């Protein structure tokens, strides 16, 4: 059995969003799915539940957020005029207190226009003694929404590396840095950056200096 | 002893469903 | 009112090998129907006890669920690096025709490995960057234990505002972590000084990595 999560994004103050869970393997009549959002850097948080008929909500929730079956394998979430304390990831789970949990879907409450990240390559000063393994990566500044996608190589490069989470600007927008340290065995390394929201692909071939 | 309104594990409902 | 899980402490420490203990408190009493989440980055919240202290598929036998009522706790036994993530407890009762679904507020769970230092690593700016009015200059701190401090120095002064820091996960292995630490500064600002210094501090020693921005 699987869940996953869907609809999550950029909205507006003010606005509306729908997610949706979608079920695979098994009944969801059958279980209490159940809707969890997290804050980034904060807590989980119940939202509510429904079962078969019966739908249960958080005492916080009620009236801005309403939980339906809208198929055999789908149940969703409709929420209204969100704030940016609605901005977190949603889960969708089954059962209260269960184990089977979907990926989560992000939903960002901002004024913001969608904005694709610049990307700058990270080396050594030219003018340091070289070294035939190297630490290099790349700068992913002042995107919005989350999430990127980072790979190297095509993701043919995996070992040693470091993706670092994101940090929030007072802006409102997004960075991170991923590094990884490299031999000539890997070179030329290039960090390949997705960003969903822009339907954007940055590939930067990162030179082992500045020079 | 059960007495009032009983407490449903949903935890143990979903364990084994 | 929803009942409300009051759990503490909100972060605990110990050593590889050593024990933790955290507690959920329960404003109302739900009997036994109460459940233990670990979380870390990469995937979702994983059950580890269900129905208070039956442990869930996988899990091994150093955790431990206790309690009723309103009073419940988590001990971990025989710690390992593995087991640094956040913890929570939830309600999961159905009582009178409402769902008793509150979450817990985490607890944090460091584990204290090997002592590592780190090493320190600085990038300048691309080449590029400067067209965009806007200069990040970057410093990583490499595979340590236990927690660091980061300072810039531009010109030798410190700098109190544009700074932004971001910490990997202890690793799984071997309880360390990894720092990025991110200087912003505008264009006009990056050109107006020479020299760039990220300086990372452990307990009482510390490691400098500097560049001009001239050489570069």
């Amino acid at each position: 059995q699987s869940l996953e999560e869907s609809g999550g994004g950029l909205v507006t103050p003010g606005g509306i969003l729908t997610l949706t869970c979608t079920a695979s393997g098994f009944d969801i009549s059958r279980h209490y799915m159940t809707w969890v959002r997290q804050a980034p850097g904060e807590g989980l948080e119940w939202i509510g539940s429904i079962y078969g008929g019966s739908t249960y909500y958080a005492s916080w929730a009620k009236g801005r957020f309403t939980i339906s079956k809208t198929s055999s394998t789908t149940v969703d979430l409709k929420m209204t005029s969100l704030t940016t304390e609605d901005t977190a990831t949603y889960f969708c789970v089954r059962g209260v207190g269960g184990g089977l949990w979907g990926p989560g879907t992000l939903v960002t409450v901002s004024s913001g226009q969608p904005k694709a990240p610049s990307v700058f390559p990270l080396a050594p000063c030219c003018g340091d003694t070289p070294s035939s393994t190297v630490t290099l990566g790349c700068l992913v500044k002042g995107y919005l929404p989350e999430p990127v996608t980072v790979t190297w190589n095509s993701g043919t490069l995996t070992n040693g590396v470091r993706t670092f989470p994101s940090v929030r600007q007072s802006s409102g927008l997004y960075s991170l840095s991923s590094v990884v340290s490299v031999t000539s065995s890997s070179q030329p390394v290039t960090c390949n950056v997705a960003h969903p929201a822009t339907n954007t692909k940055v590939d930067k071939t990162v030179a082992p200096s500045t020079c | 002893i059960p007495n009032g309104y009983l407490v449903l594990d949903l935890s143990m409902q979903e364990a084994l469903s | 009112a929803d009942v409300v899980m009051t759990q503490t402490p909100s972060s605990v420490s110990a050593a590889v090998g050593g024990t933790v203990t955290m507690k959920c408190q329960a404003s109302q009493s739900i009997s036994t129907a109460l459940v233990w989440y670990q979380q870390k980055p990469g995937q979702p919240p994983k059950l580890l006890i269900r129905s208070t202290s039956t442990l869930a598929s996988g899990v091994p036998s150093r955790f431990k669920g206790s309690g009723s009522g309103t009073q419940f706790t988590l001990t971990i036994s025989d710690l390992e690096c593995a087991d640094a993530a956040t913890y929570y407890c939830q309600s999961a009762a159905l009582i009178g025709g409402v769902v008793f679904g509150a979450f817990g507020g985490g607890t944090e769970v460091v584990v204290r490995g090997d002592p590592v230092a780190p090493t320190v690593l600085i990038f300048p700016p691309a080449a590029d960057q400067v067209a965009t009015g806007t200069v990040t200059i970057v410093c990583v701190a490499n595979k340590y234990f236990p927690d660091v401090t980061v300072t810039w120095e531009v010109d030798g002064t410190t700098q109190t505002t544009g700074i932004e820091n971001s910490k990997t996960p202890q690793n799984s292995a071997d309880c360390t972590y990894n720092l990025s630490s991110t200087l912003t500064l505008t264009s006009t600002q990056y050109n107006s000084h020479k020299e760039y210094t990220c300086k990372v501090t452990q307990g009482t020693t510390s490691v400098v990595q500097s560049f001009n921005r001239g050489d570069c």
